[PDB]
Protein backbone atom coordinates (compact mmCIF):
# COMPACT_ATOMS: atom_id res chain seq x y z
CA UNK A 1 0.00 0.00 0.00
CA UNK A 2 0.95 3.62 0.68
CA UNK A 3 3.78 4.49 3.14
CA UNK A 4 4.43 7.97 4.62
CA UNK A 5 7.67 10.22 5.82
CA UNK A 6 6.23 12.65 8.41
CA UNK A 7 8.23 15.09 10.51
CA UNK A 8 6.65 16.76 13.81
CA UNK A 9 8.24 19.75 15.06
CA UNK A 10 7.39 21.31 18.66
CA UNK A 11 8.88 23.91 20.20
CA UNK A 12 8.04 25.87 23.53
CA UNK A 13 8.66 29.24 24.67
CA UNK A 14 10.45 29.02 28.21
CA UNK A 15 10.29 33.11 29.29
CA UNK A 16 11.72 31.77 32.87
CA UNK A 17 15.09 31.64 31.26
CA UNK A 18 17.43 30.55 28.04
CA UNK A 19 15.94 29.88 24.56
CA UNK A 20 13.07 27.40 23.19
CA UNK A 21 12.93 23.88 24.10
CA UNK A 22 13.16 22.21 20.21
CA UNK A 23 12.00 18.93 19.98
CA UNK A 24 11.84 16.91 16.03
CA UNK A 25 10.87 13.80 15.44
CA UNK A 26 11.13 11.67 12.18
CA UNK A 27 8.78 8.88 11.28
CA UNK A 28 7.96 6.69 8.26
CA UNK A 29 4.96 5.75 8.83
CA UNK A 30 4.56 4.17 12.52
CA UNK A 31 8.33 3.73 12.85
CA UNK A 32 10.58 6.68 14.45
CA UNK A 33 14.29 6.63 12.68
CA UNK A 34 15.68 10.12 13.78
CA UNK A 35 15.34 12.49 16.32
CA UNK A 36 16.73 16.11 17.78
CA UNK A 37 16.19 17.51 21.56
CA UNK A 38 17.61 21.13 21.74
CA UNK A 39 18.00 19.57 25.74
CA UNK A 40 20.11 16.73 24.71
CA UNK A 41 24.14 16.58 24.50
CA UNK A 42 24.66 15.53 21.16
CA UNK A 43 23.32 18.65 19.53
CA UNK A 44 23.02 16.34 16.72
CA UNK A 45 20.48 14.79 14.47
CA UNK A 46 20.43 10.92 16.16
CA UNK A 47 19.27 7.90 14.72
CA UNK A 48 16.39 5.85 15.88
CA UNK A 49 16.32 2.82 13.44
CA UNK A 50 18.89 0.35 12.99
CA UNK A 51 18.25 0.91 9.07
CA UNK A 52 19.34 4.65 9.39
CA UNK A 53 22.29 3.85 10.78
CA UNK A 54 23.86 2.80 6.69
CA UNK A 55 23.35 6.50 6.29
CA UNK A 56 27.28 8.07 6.09
CA UNK A 57 28.46 11.02 8.57
CA UNK A 58 27.31 13.78 5.44
CA UNK A 59 23.90 12.95 5.77
CA UNK A 60 24.06 13.00 9.55
CA UNK A 61 26.06 16.60 9.31
CA UNK A 62 23.20 17.44 6.66
CA UNK A 63 20.30 16.68 8.65
CA UNK A 64 21.74 18.86 11.41
CA UNK A 65 22.81 22.15 9.67
CA UNK A 66 19.06 21.41 8.59
CA UNK A 67 17.19 20.51 12.26
CA UNK A 68 19.53 23.53 13.76
CA UNK A 69 17.95 25.66 11.09
CA UNK A 70 14.36 24.42 11.52
CA UNK A 71 15.54 25.17 15.63
CA UNK A 72 16.14 28.70 14.68
CA UNK A 73 13.43 29.49 12.42
CA UNK A 74 10.54 28.22 15.32
CA UNK A 75 12.66 30.40 17.93
CA UNK A 76 11.60 33.46 15.65
CA UNK A 77 8.45 32.11 14.90
CA UNK A 78 7.14 31.95 18.33
CA UNK A 79 8.25 35.80 18.81
CA UNK A 80 6.19 37.04 15.69
CA UNK A 81 3.45 35.15 17.11
CA UNK A 82 3.22 36.78 20.95
CA UNK A 83 3.38 40.07 19.16
CA UNK A 84 0.88 39.37 16.57
CA UNK A 85 -1.35 38.05 19.04
CA UNK A 86 -0.25 41.16 21.84
CA UNK A 87 0.63 38.74 24.59
CA UNK A 88 3.20 39.63 27.23
CA UNK A 89 6.87 37.91 27.05
CA UNK A 90 5.84 36.17 30.54
CA UNK A 91 3.74 33.63 29.19
CA UNK A 92 4.73 30.36 27.48
CA UNK A 93 3.54 29.47 24.51
CA UNK A 94 3.91 27.08 21.58
CA UNK A 95 4.52 26.17 17.92
CA UNK A 96 4.12 22.65 16.49
CA UNK A 97 4.55 21.72 13.01
CA UNK A 98 4.21 19.26 10.91
CA UNK A 99 5.38 18.26 6.79
CA UNK A 100 5.88 15.19 5.08
CA UNK A 101 4.81 12.87 1.80
CA UNK A 102 3.21 10.06 1.17
CA UNK A 103 4.26 7.83 -1.72
CA UNK A 104 1.37 5.22 -3.10
CA UNK A 105 1.72 1.39 -4.54
CA UNK A 106 3.29 2.56 -7.10
CA UNK A 107 5.71 4.00 -5.25
CA UNK A 108 5.06 7.62 -6.89
CA UNK A 109 4.63 10.47 -5.10
CA UNK A 110 0.61 10.42 -3.68
CA UNK A 111 -0.19 13.24 -0.74
CA UNK A 112 2.35 16.01 0.54
CA UNK A 113 1.83 17.84 3.72
CA UNK A 114 3.08 20.81 5.52
CA UNK A 115 0.73 22.47 8.71
CA UNK A 116 1.36 24.68 11.68
CA UNK A 117 -0.14 25.16 15.03
CA UNK A 118 0.05 27.97 17.64
CA UNK A 119 -1.02 26.88 21.23
CA UNK A 120 -2.20 24.14 20.30
CA UNK A 121 -4.87 25.43 17.36
CA UNK A 122 -4.81 25.65 13.53
CA UNK A 123 -2.53 28.59 12.12
CA UNK A 124 -1.70 27.71 8.60
CA UNK A 125 -1.89 24.74 6.49
CA UNK A 126 -0.50 23.99 2.75
CA UNK A 127 -3.86 22.67 1.00
CA UNK A 128 -3.67 18.86 -0.86
CA UNK A 129 -3.23 20.48 -3.90
CA UNK A 130 0.08 21.94 -2.77
CA UNK A 131 -0.30 25.62 -3.89
CA UNK A 132 -2.29 27.72 -1.74
CA UNK A 133 -2.67 28.17 1.84
CA UNK A 134 -5.35 27.82 4.46
CA UNK A 135 -5.37 30.20 7.13
CA UNK A 136 -7.32 29.82 10.32
CA UNK A 137 -7.84 33.54 10.88
CA UNK A 138 -6.57 36.86 10.21
CA UNK A 139 -3.19 36.72 11.79
CA UNK A 140 -2.69 33.77 9.38
CA UNK A 141 -3.66 36.11 6.64
CA UNK A 142 -0.48 38.06 7.14
CA UNK A 143 1.56 34.17 6.59
CA UNK A 144 -0.06 33.53 3.72
CA UNK A 145 0.26 36.97 1.63
CA UNK A 146 3.97 37.14 2.81
CA UNK A 147 4.00 33.11 1.74
CA UNK A 148 1.95 33.76 -1.46
CA UNK A 149 3.73 36.97 -2.35
CA UNK A 150 6.99 34.86 -2.03
CA UNK A 151 6.33 31.67 -3.66
CA UNK A 152 6.59 29.70 -0.91
CA UNK A 153 4.28 27.06 -1.90
CA UNK A 154 6.45 26.03 -4.86
CA UNK A 155 9.74 25.35 -3.14
CA UNK A 156 7.49 23.79 -0.72
CA UNK A 157 5.81 21.17 -3.58
CA UNK A 158 9.12 20.41 -5.33
CA UNK A 159 10.54 19.24 -2.24
CA UNK A 160 7.11 17.35 -1.15
CA UNK A 161 6.91 15.71 -5.03
CA UNK A 162 10.86 15.21 -5.44
CA UNK A 163 13.13 15.15 -2.76
CA UNK A 164 11.05 14.16 -0.29
CA UNK A 165 9.55 11.03 -2.08
CA UNK A 166 13.33 10.39 -3.04
CA UNK A 167 14.16 10.34 0.60
CA UNK A 168 11.12 8.27 1.25
CA UNK A 169 11.78 5.95 -1.53
CA UNK A 170 15.17 5.18 -0.38
CA UNK A 171 14.12 4.55 3.31
CA UNK A 172 11.65 2.22 2.40
CA UNK A 173 14.35 0.14 0.90
CA UNK A 174 17.31 0.16 3.45
CA UNK A 175 14.89 -0.30 6.12
CA UNK A 176 12.49 -3.14 3.93
CA UNK A 177 12.89 -5.50 6.03
CA UNK A 178 10.29 -3.82 9.03
CA UNK A 179 9.42 -0.84 6.84
CA UNK A 180 7.56 -2.87 4.44
CA UNK A 181 6.83 -6.01 6.87
CA UNK A 182 3.34 -5.93 8.11
CA UNK A 183 2.85 -7.90 11.65
CA UNK A 184 -0.49 -8.79 11.59
CA UNK A 185 -2.33 -8.94 14.87
CA UNK A 186 -2.41 -12.10 17.51
CA UNK A 187 -5.76 -12.02 18.73
CA UNK A 188 -7.24 -14.01 21.10
CA UNK A 189 -10.63 -13.75 23.36
CA UNK A 190 -10.51 -14.06 27.52
CA UNK A 191 -13.71 -14.55 29.24
CA UNK A 192 -14.36 -13.77 32.93
CA UNK A 193 -17.45 -14.33 35.29
CA UNK A 194 -18.32 -10.84 36.72
CA UNK A 195 -21.79 -12.53 38.53
CA UNK A 196 -23.30 -15.95 38.50
CA UNK A 197 -24.97 -15.31 35.56
CA UNK A 198 -22.85 -13.00 33.08
CA UNK A 199 -19.15 -12.71 32.16
CA UNK A 200 -17.00 -10.55 30.00
CA UNK A 201 -15.33 -11.34 26.57
CA UNK A 202 -12.54 -9.27 25.82
CA UNK A 203 -11.20 -9.25 22.34
CA UNK A 204 -7.50 -8.74 21.99
CA UNK A 205 -5.47 -7.72 19.44
CA UNK A 206 -1.58 -7.83 20.34
CA UNK A 207 1.58 -7.08 18.42
CA UNK A 208 0.62 -5.68 14.91
CA UNK A 209 2.28 -3.14 12.91
CA UNK A 210 1.17 -0.80 11.16
CA UNK A 211 -1.37 0.97 14.00
CA UNK A 212 -4.31 1.04 12.45
CA UNK A 213 -6.78 -1.34 13.33
CA UNK A 214 -10.46 -2.00 13.03
CA UNK A 215 -11.72 -3.94 16.12
CA UNK A 216 -15.94 -4.64 16.40
CA UNK A 217 -18.40 -6.62 18.33
CA UNK A 218 -20.96 -8.90 16.85
CA UNK A 219 -24.48 -10.23 17.94
CA UNK A 220 -25.96 -12.57 15.71
CA UNK A 221 -24.37 -11.26 13.47
CA UNK A 222 -25.18 -7.38 13.51
CA UNK A 223 -22.75 -5.10 14.99
CA UNK A 224 -23.10 -4.00 18.78
CA UNK A 225 -21.76 -0.90 20.67
CA UNK A 226 -24.06 -1.10 23.87
CA UNK A 227 -22.43 -2.65 26.59
CA UNK A 228 -18.99 -2.68 25.14
CA UNK A 229 -15.76 -1.29 26.77
CA UNK A 230 -12.83 -0.73 24.63
CA UNK A 231 -9.09 1.08 24.82
CA UNK A 232 -7.42 3.43 22.51
CA UNK A 233 -4.50 1.79 20.50
CA UNK A 234 -1.40 1.86 22.47
CA UNK A 235 1.94 1.52 21.55
CA UNK A 236 3.93 -1.98 22.84
CA UNK A 237 7.23 0.27 23.41
CA UNK A 238 9.47 -2.67 21.46
CA UNK A 239 7.52 -1.03 17.95
CA UNK A 240 4.84 -3.10 17.86
CA UNK A 241 0.82 -1.66 18.94
CA UNK A 242 -1.96 -3.31 21.04
CA UNK A 243 -5.59 -2.75 21.47
CA UNK A 244 -8.73 -4.93 23.56
CA UNK A 245 -12.51 -4.29 23.67
CA UNK A 246 -14.49 -5.84 25.61
CA UNK A 247 -18.60 -6.92 25.61
CA UNK A 248 -20.71 -7.91 28.76
CA UNK A 249 -23.08 -11.19 27.83
CA UNK A 250 -25.51 -12.82 29.91
CA UNK A 251 -23.64 -16.39 30.54
CA UNK A 252 -24.69 -19.21 28.64
CA UNK A 253 -24.83 -17.06 25.55
CA UNK A 254 -21.54 -16.40 24.55
CA UNK A 255 -22.35 -18.41 21.11
CA UNK A 256 -23.71 -15.18 19.94
CA UNK A 257 -20.95 -13.00 19.88
CA UNK A 258 -18.21 -12.29 17.64
CA UNK A 259 -15.13 -10.32 17.43
CA UNK A 260 -13.95 -8.41 14.06
CA UNK A 261 -10.88 -7.82 13.48
CA UNK A 262 -9.48 -5.64 10.50
CA UNK A 263 -5.63 -4.82 9.80
CA UNK A 264 -3.71 -3.94 6.83
CA UNK A 265 -1.35 -7.54 7.90
CA UNK A 266 -4.98 -9.45 6.97
CA UNK A 267 -5.76 -10.93 3.88
CA UNK A 268 -8.66 -11.38 4.95
CA UNK A 269 -10.92 -9.69 8.70
CA UNK A 270 -10.72 -12.29 11.63
CA UNK A 271 -13.46 -13.24 13.25
CA UNK A 272 -13.54 -14.52 16.99
CA UNK A 273 -15.68 -16.68 18.56
CA UNK A 274 -15.25 -18.00 22.54
CA UNK B 1 -4.70 29.12 25.91
CA UNK B 2 -6.50 25.97 25.11
CA UNK B 3 -5.41 23.46 28.18
CA UNK B 4 -6.22 19.84 27.53
CA UNK B 5 -6.08 17.10 30.18
CA UNK B 6 -3.68 13.70 28.97
CA UNK B 7 -5.76 10.56 28.76
CA UNK B 8 -4.03 7.94 30.72
CA UNK B 9 -2.68 3.98 29.73
CA UNK B 10 -1.27 1.60 32.33
CA UNK B 11 -0.34 -1.42 31.29
CA UNK B 12 2.40 -4.20 30.45
CA UNK B 13 4.00 -4.85 26.94
CA UNK B 14 3.62 -8.75 27.70
CA UNK B 15 1.07 -10.86 29.23
CA UNK B 16 1.49 -10.28 33.06
CA UNK B 17 3.05 -13.61 34.22
CA UNK B 18 4.36 -13.63 38.43
CA UNK B 19 8.15 -13.76 38.07
CA UNK B 20 9.11 -13.16 34.63
CA UNK B 21 10.88 -10.07 32.82
CA UNK B 22 8.43 -7.66 31.32
CA UNK B 23 8.00 -3.77 30.43
CA UNK B 24 5.76 -1.48 32.24
CA UNK B 25 4.15 1.31 30.27
CA UNK B 26 2.63 4.60 31.04
CA UNK B 27 1.35 5.94 27.97
CA UNK B 28 -0.16 9.65 27.99
CA UNK B 29 -2.14 11.31 25.16
CA UNK B 30 -4.10 14.13 24.23
CA UNK B 31 -2.72 16.63 26.50
CA UNK B 32 -2.10 20.42 25.94
CA UNK B 33 0.68 22.04 26.47
CA UNK B 34 3.53 19.56 26.42
CA UNK B 35 5.17 20.11 29.41
CA UNK B 36 4.06 16.93 31.70
CA UNK B 37 5.63 15.22 34.40
CA UNK B 38 5.38 10.89 35.13
CA UNK B 39 6.62 8.77 37.30
CA UNK B 40 5.99 4.93 37.38
CA UNK B 41 5.58 3.75 40.94
CA UNK B 42 6.37 0.74 42.71
CA UNK B 43 4.32 -0.10 45.95
CA UNK B 44 3.93 4.23 45.88
CA UNK B 45 7.75 4.64 45.35
CA UNK B 46 9.16 6.32 41.80
CA UNK B 47 10.75 3.34 40.07
CA UNK B 48 14.29 5.46 39.02
CA UNK B 49 15.59 5.33 35.16
CA UNK B 50 12.34 5.21 33.83
CA UNK B 51 12.65 5.97 30.49
CA UNK B 52 10.44 8.00 27.78
CA UNK B 53 9.76 8.34 23.67
CA UNK B 54 10.60 11.69 22.20
CA UNK B 55 7.65 13.95 22.31
CA UNK B 56 5.69 13.82 19.49
CA UNK B 57 1.95 14.66 18.49
CA UNK B 58 -1.12 13.39 16.95
CA UNK B 59 -3.41 15.14 13.79
CA UNK B 60 -5.29 17.27 16.57
CA UNK B 61 -2.47 18.67 17.85
CA UNK B 62 -2.14 16.42 20.91
CA UNK B 63 0.70 15.54 22.84
CA UNK B 64 1.83 11.83 23.65
CA UNK B 65 4.71 10.10 25.47
CA UNK B 66 5.15 6.52 26.35
CA UNK B 67 7.05 6.32 29.52
CA UNK B 68 8.01 2.57 30.59
CA UNK B 69 10.73 0.79 32.57
CA UNK B 70 11.38 -2.87 32.71
CA UNK B 71 9.99 -4.73 35.52
CA UNK B 72 8.81 -8.17 36.92
CA UNK B 73 5.61 -8.81 38.45
CA UNK B 74 5.06 -10.56 41.63
CA UNK B 75 1.32 -11.14 43.14
CA UNK B 76 3.10 -8.81 46.49
CA UNK B 77 3.85 -5.61 44.56
CA UNK B 78 1.39 -2.78 43.15
CA UNK B 79 2.31 -0.58 40.21
CA UNK B 80 1.08 2.33 39.22
CA UNK B 81 1.75 5.77 36.87
CA UNK B 82 1.69 9.26 38.49
CA UNK B 83 1.11 12.02 35.73
CA UNK B 84 1.01 15.07 36.52
CA UNK B 85 -0.38 18.31 34.60
CA UNK B 86 -1.11 21.80 34.53
CA UNK B 87 -4.92 20.74 33.85
CA UNK B 88 -4.99 19.09 36.78
CA UNK B 89 -5.37 19.98 40.62
CA UNK B 90 -2.76 17.11 42.15
CA UNK B 91 -1.11 14.33 40.65
CA UNK B 92 -2.98 11.76 38.96
CA UNK B 93 -2.26 8.11 40.24
CA UNK B 94 -3.56 5.18 37.77
CA UNK B 95 -3.47 1.80 39.27
CA UNK B 96 -1.40 -0.67 37.25
CA UNK B 97 -4.40 -3.86 36.66
CA UNK B 98 -2.81 -6.67 34.86
CA UNK B 99 -4.25 -8.03 31.69
CA UNK B 100 -5.95 -4.24 32.20
CA UNK C 1 16.11 13.53 5.16
CA UNK C 2 14.49 17.27 5.87
CA UNK C 3 13.06 20.08 4.01
CA UNK C 4 16.16 22.53 3.78
CA UNK C 5 14.27 25.58 3.24
CA UNK C 6 11.73 26.48 6.42
CA UNK C 7 10.05 30.02 5.80
CA UNK C 8 9.42 32.18 8.31
CA UNK C 9 5.83 33.35 9.74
Amino acid sequence: GSHSMRYFFTSVSRPGRGEPRFIAVGYVDDTQFVRFDSDAASQRMEPRAPWIEQEGPEYWDGETRKVKAHSQTHRVDLGTLRGYYNQSEAGSHTVQRMYGCDVGSDWRFLRGYHQYAYDGKDYIALKEDLRSWTAADMAAQTTKHKWEAAHVAEQLRAYLEGTCVEWLRRYLENGKETLQRTDAPKTHMTHHAVSDHEATLRCWALSFYPAEITLTWQRDGEDQTQDTELVETRPAGDGTFQKWVAVVVPSGQEQRYTCHVQHEGLPKPLTLRW
Amino acid sequence: MIQRTPKIQVYSRHPAENGKSNFLNCYVSGFHPSDIEVDLLKNGERIEKVEHSDLSFSKDWSFYLLYYTEFTPTEKDEYACRVNHVTLSQPKIVKWDRDM
Amino acid sequence: GLCPLVAML
